């Protein structure tokens, strides 16, 4: 059965934007691949190199001052924010999905102001720390620094930091 | 397991009698507007959808509610109509369905009799996977697999090997 | 609650264009980021470098001579202009937003003249000084020269000019 | 009040194309800017370098021979043309706008001839001299050679030609 | 008054394609310009260098064998063709426009064959010689080799071939 | 009179796909031109260099196994196929057009499988040998190797292979 | 007769996603061609070099945790999955097509979450091993490493690995 | 071999009498709603399609089912209507056709007589390749091909060679 | 064999981790000082090993890593100690470590052009004396210039020409 | 002739297949040490063959191929043995093998810059002594520097100038 989303909440630093957050986009997680064909092969296999960058793009529709003031701070990973969502499928079992993130709010975009429409500001955060819990337990935990790429509890770079001494 | 239209008709009647005590009578195919605050559910149209990959036929049904009221109580029927719309935002009717999509609510002119003049059509759509899934490809259970080797091959001597065996 | 904008005023040098300014676009403020992955990390963190350039694009619909005459001046930051706006939300509490800016009016674009439509000239100012006050108090104060990037009162480059002697 | 254009006339060499000139586009005037961030600054200021090129694109809808014959001449600035327009706003005060220009007619474009439609030839002149008078008096006077960039009467390169001896 | 085209005829080598030539496109004639700003100037003047290439694109809708057989010939300027047209404006005075051309038929494009539509083959000729007579007398006569760029009778490269000895 | 196509047949190796071949695209034949302006000329003439590559793109709508099995063969020009068509114009005189080709089937593209639509696989053959007979006799015969570019019977590279000894 | 698809099943590791997999895209198989024209030829023949990379893009519409947990694993070719399909044509003879694949799940894309629609996550697997059986028997068997490009049973690189010693 | 419209009318009547025992009478052009649970098939419209490359004319016919029922048994006719929709997901009617495309199902107002008031239109489309294929180009069988050489050429002496010959 | 590439990297200097700012390393190019040799009775020279040459091991950082600037031009040459770690993950999961212990003179601090909006990239270089590369903990290279240690894969390749010079 | 290019490649070192990590090879550039010669009674010099020069056969891998790092700078020069296989498939199917047996000194291990997100590319080089290229199993080149063997296509091109030096 498909999962229709029902509830949406966004935090920035604890302040409830429950309500006026009409659109939100979590970062697409992309493995840095490379089409690799060596000697004894014809089709290229693809090899991980890590992830690429992570941009999350929510778009609030007010002159906020509670989300505007996290643009251009002297420290990255100061804007954090916590998303909360609720997909509802399979006989009312609404699974609680949260997606808490962290990083530099890299772009604040006020749209066209044609004197009578809504506000619809646009935002984009260059996510460093990204933590996605679907139904309580962990799914994606991506800390770029310290190399803590962890899938559903197990750390996929546990074998790497022992080799690198981290 | 899977849903039935009669399972859908019983649960929409069931929940709407709990939430609306001002609605005296919410029947799924009644007639005869016998008293003032009556609500008569209907079926408008059942339409196709993106067919899933199993034997279920995806159908979204334009469900329809008609709020029968004598004229002069138009505001008393919008308060009934606002009770139905506030239900339909998350409502799956406790039946393994998708949440219902609210469509419109307005006063209409029925083809039927107009002694109870004022009626408010409240219609909404919700998808249905009616029927059983159907398997088509392969029906070979875990009890049947034997895995021999190259010298132990042929109709003379059978490959004497089961997949659950020693450790 | 969302904020529907209600009133719009644009100044150029004090002259009230209240009325015929149908479209206006404030500069999107973009941090100059860089996808940075060093040794002990897999996903790239993004590091500020400052801001990128700021273009504000309003489009008046008359042959003005009060906005046309600020094109191609021998000095940049001579065109300044002051925007005034009014978002109205949360029980008639119309928040007064102003966005005063400054810079070279870098492009004057007359559209197609198909003999019978409106004028709809188009403009673009390469904003140097940008000051956004939402509800009286400061939000964004971006002075590029002298390095005065200030968020809601505090100067985020106060630690930088002490290091550089400015 | 907005200004709806009412009358349109185009000259080429004096010959009245009043009537069949359905579309006309004056050159967008663009300052040659450059995103300049030096040492003591974070956001880039933009500095003029002069203007960029100027193309005016009118599109007559006949086999002319009075506008076709100015293509590919051995001298540039031989095609000149004078536009005349009339925006009408603010209680019938029709402001007379003229935009006389000059330059090489750099492209003559006959469209598709699908045997039954109009002609709609297309033209493009690489404007050298450009003179825009809105309501009698001068607005934009752009002579590229001799450096005579003049805004509403004053010559913005008067300080430059004294330095260069021109 | 605008000029609605009425009659269309295309020749290839004399064979009358009067009728089934639904679309035809004469070559757009483009001066090879160059945005030239030298020392004592700010905006770039544009200087001719000659013309650029000339493609004429007609699209007949049959399996011809009378236009197909001029593809890929061992000699360029073997396909010539003569267009004939007739714009009708100003009290039935149908001006006879002809556009005779010449060059390599550089592309024959059969479209999608979805089993039941028309044919609509497509063609493209890299025009060398191009001669456009509007109302009997000459307008554009472009011979690339020998440098015979001639506008309405006068040869604009008469001063060039005396310098080059041609 | 235009030529509406009526019948369509495709062979692969003799197997009749008469019926389910909804779309088919013959290779557009393009002369490898080059805008060539030498000394004594202004507009660039275009010179043949040969043809460019030839892709034919048919799209059958079934899981075939009679066209799928010609992908990725160890020899090019193993997939050949013969198209047969029939344009009908000029009083029922249906001209028989065939277009037999040959080359590597360079791409097999199964589309989106959204569980309920048609199949619509897509194909693309890098055509080497291409032979187009319109109404019995030859039009285009393009053999790339051995240089046998032949137009309506005569070989346009007969003068070339005598010079090259082929 | 065309083949309308009827049934669709996707496995990931055995877990039946029969049902909620609305869209699925098998990898387009593309020969790495090269337009090759040597000395004695005019049109370029195309030569195989092997295949290019293979991306399969299915898009489930739930917060899965049974497909999400195969992103970013430390080993490629750990996500495998088995597709099952059923085209139905020619008097109810539903041909069983399966397409089992294997490779790194290179991208997990959650869409816009506009608070009330479906989920529609998007996925992309950089397929290494690809095996397509149409009606029981083999069609495409592409193992990139070990060079096992096999078409309908026969290995097209059997002559290559004898030369390379693999 | 190829299909006929009379072959289509017989098979849709044939299968629907097996799956629907509550439907008393499924005729392809009946009238006279003589009893309660009747279903009257129809033809709404036959439309063109993408013409295949042979002599068949591609046609998709809006087939149409009308479920006649006396009023007061509206729910008893949706259960008939749900039986038709669950059929049409994979159904080719055993006739070398494409599977039928379900379109809609709703209560309508007929032009005909309304003694049996309540009717439910159930319409669906399915493509048809009616007619024979037609060959046009060349009719030269394998029995006729002789392949001579350069000296064995001319109307004087015939090219004495068959294509099936020795090994 | 498995496809195996470089993924991540690390640098230590006297124990101090550079876990945050190393964009690039460079292991020292081990090359034999080949003197091509054609003599009487042959052609196409045969390239006798004469020994190695100098081993500069460049790297770069783009912060104020003062803990890396303190080792430039000290009185004790070969007092810059440091490892060039790096893991090769392969395709089948577990990563193969490559570490490279260095001991040399930091002979170059090359601060980049400061274009005020780009990176810094303090490019360095160490003319190392001692050099020990490991793969999965297994030894491959011991290169000690003084006291004559060239031990390829643990077995000393100069020991036969060290007990004759009497070292 | 048929259009025939390189498609795939392989590398062996002492029997060990590098079937997984070789992005590039380089066969040794066979070049004659041409000494241009203009003398009395001519012009436009005539380029007498003097012999070959040194034959470095570079290649690169991007994993921790320690089985290729063990052969750097050993005591036995010309102990690196290895073949540079490669098949040319042509256009008409069957592939023509090209193998190249080597025997030389691994005189260079050049580890690339480790930019932490790119490949590794351990570029190598072998100044080979012995060199034997084959095409479809047929001999073309025997290049042995010492003991004077230059055998082009099986026939020895230095045998006339080896039985006069008395080798």
């Amino acid at each position: 059965i498909p999962q229709t989303l029902t509830n949406t909440n966004l935090f920035i630093d604890g302040v409830s934007f429950a309500g006026d957050v009409p659109s939100l986009t979590l970062p697409k997680l992309a493995v840095k691949t490379e089409q690799y064909r060596a000697g004894g092969m014809d089709a290229p296999v693809s090899i991980d190199m890590g992830l690429e960058a992570m941009e999350a793009k929510f778009s609030t529709n007010g002159a906020r001052r509670e989300a505007l003031n996290f643009f251009g701070l002297a420290d990255q990973s100061a804007f954090n924010g916590v998303f909360r969502g609720s997909f509802k499928g399979q006989k009312g079992a609404s699974v609680p999905v949260v997606a808490t993130l962290r990083g530099l709010l890299k772009e604040v975009d006020p749209g066209d102001w044609k004197a009578g429409e809504k506000a619809e500001f646009k935002y984009a955060v260059a996510v460093s720390y990204y933590k996605l819990e679907v139904d309580g337990r962990e799914v994606y935990e991506i800390d770029p620094v310290n190399g803590v790429r962890a899938i559903n509890g197990v750390d996929q770079l546990a074998g790497m930091r022992n080799d690198l001494g981290l | 397991q899977a849903v039935t239209l009669e399972a859908l008709y019983a649960a929409i009647e069931q929940v709407l009698r709990e939430r609306l005590p001002e609605a005296q009578l919410i029947g799924f195919w009644p007639g005869v507007p016998e008293n003032t605050p009556a609500v008569s559910l209907e079926i408008a149209e059942l339409l196709p959808e993106r067919d899933p990959g199993t034997g279920e036929s995806a159908l979204l049904c334009r469900l329809q509610a008609r709020i029968m009221v004598p004229p002069g109580a138009d505001r008393q029927a919008v308060s009934i109509a606002c009770g139905i719309v506030r239900t339909l935002r998350e409502q799956t009717w406790n039946l393994s369905l998708q949440p219902a999509r609210f469509v419109r609510s307005a006063v209409d002119g029925s083809r039927e009799e107009l002694k109870s003049l004022r009626v408010w059509l409240v219609e909404w759509t919700q998808s249905l996977r009616l029927g059983d899934p159907e398997w088509a490809w392969e029906d070979q259970p875990p009890g049947s697999l034997m895995l021999g080797f190259d010298p132990q091959t042929g109709p003379g001597h059978e490959p004497d090997y089961f997949a659950p065996e020693a450790l």
